[PDB]
RNA sequence: CCUCGA
DNA sequence: TATAATGGGAGCTGTCACGGATGC
DNA sequence: GCATCCGTGAGTCGAGGG
């Protein structure tokens, strides 16, 4: 496998003669492909948190939970999501969508969830007071693809509804594998805090798993078809 | 074919850890480390080659290697782990020698 | 091996 | 015993008649 | 059935020189 280009099939998978394992690699036989020295290990760490959002009651779609990509609400006119606390803004951007956490001193005082179709109007570290607009919702707003809404609690207040969402998603972290190291964990294995992923010559260069996640192996040095 | 840096380092690592696993199998079994090494080696290569090793106190024949391999298969899972480590070490050692056999020619042509 | 002799 | 080292090298050919395998 | 490559034989006794 040339440097930088990735695999077009997965470790452990059956392959047929002539099936391409990569843009420049065609397998001459049939069988199980195996990875030889993946140079990049991507750990998807799973996160279960609780966030909140306020929306006009006319726009909302009542639902007990929200699958990824499912419509959360539909807005006839531009809406301004406003801060309901004061503090400093920690902006955490996902692939699509965002989390916005307000902190006063050390303890976070608010956790908001901006789905797709909601443009944050604040910067990381920004100081916000109550009623200050944190985002603009326009048109249809939907759940992002990477994150799903386990449970939905709602409260009606005035002409708006406020959602407390129990969200569950995963975030990527990549680790570059040096040749003298070796991956001691399979594909799709579940790891916890302290578990070893990739060993090495000396302890300070080892790859330990920070939190709970799943493992994915990419960019193998070569592919062994057996 | 010739070994790349990664393949070479991997095979050498497997050899090191397999020798360590043989030492651990000697610790657990109370058996002789050399007899353990010869049984793991014997099963790796095949019944084609099992002979009497000079240093061994016991004649090495398929009966004794079968008895010893069954004593090595009768241990707990975490004590059976080292048997697999040693087998992999033997196979890595074989492939390492065979992959480096061209260097011997390139050096011996000078003598 | 060679050269020489019969 | 630790830089890395990874497929050789010598190679003139002026006979002839036999059995026997090897091929077309 | 008939070309072709491989192997095995091709005087003795001397002497010397090595």
């Amino acid at each position: 496998l040339p440097p930088g280009v990735d695999a077009l099939v997965k470790d452990g998978e059956e392959v047929v003669k002539g099936q391409e394992l990569a843009p420049g690699v065609v397998s001459r036989l049939d069988g199980v492909a195996l990875y030889r020295f993946p140079r990049r290990v991507r750990v998807e760490y799973v996160k279960k948190e609780r966030a909140g959002l306020r929306l006009p009651l006319a726009a909302w779609v009542e639902k007990e939970a929200y699958k990824p990509g499912e419509i959360l609400a539909e807005l006839p006119e531009p809406y301004l999501f406003r801060a309901e606390e004061e503090g400093v803004v920690e902006l955490k951007e996902l692939e699509e969508g965002a989390f916005l956490v307000l902190r006063r001193e050390d303890e976070p005082v608010a956790t908001y969830f901006l789905p797709v179709g909601m443009t944050p109007l604040v910067v990381h570290g920004e100081i916000v007071e109550k009623g200050q607009p944190l985002a603009e919702a326009k048109g249809l707003l939907r759940m992002p693809r990477q994150v799903r809404a386990a449970q939905v609690e709602a409260e009606e207040e005035g002409e708006t509804v406020y959602l407390t969402l129990f969200l569950e998603w995963t975030e990527p972290k990549d680790y570059r594998v040096q040749p003298h190291m070796n991956v001691v964990v399979p594909e799709g294995a579940r790891v916890e805090a302290g578990d070893k992923i990739v060993a090495a010559i000396d302890p300070e260069e080892e790859v330990i798993a920070e939190a709970e996640g799943v493992v994915h192996l990419h960019e193998p040095a070569s592919i062994l078809v057996v | 074919p010739l070994l790349t840096l990664e393949e070479e380092v991997e095979l050498a690592r497997k050899v090191e850890e397999g020798m360590e696993a043989i030492k651990k199998l000697s610790e657990i079994t109370g058996l002789d480390p050399d007899l353990i090494r010869e049984v793991v080696r014997a099963k790796i290569l095949g019944s084609a080659r099992v002979r009497h090793i000079p240093g061994l106190k016991e004649t090495l024949d398929p009966k004794t290697v079968e008895e010893i391999d069954q004593k090595l298969k009768s241990l707990p899972k975490e004590h059976k782990r080292y048997l697999h480590i040693a087998r992999e070490g033997e196979a890595a050692r074989q492939h390492l020698i065979e992959a480096n056999l061209r260097l011997v020619v390139s050096i011996a042509k000078k003598y």
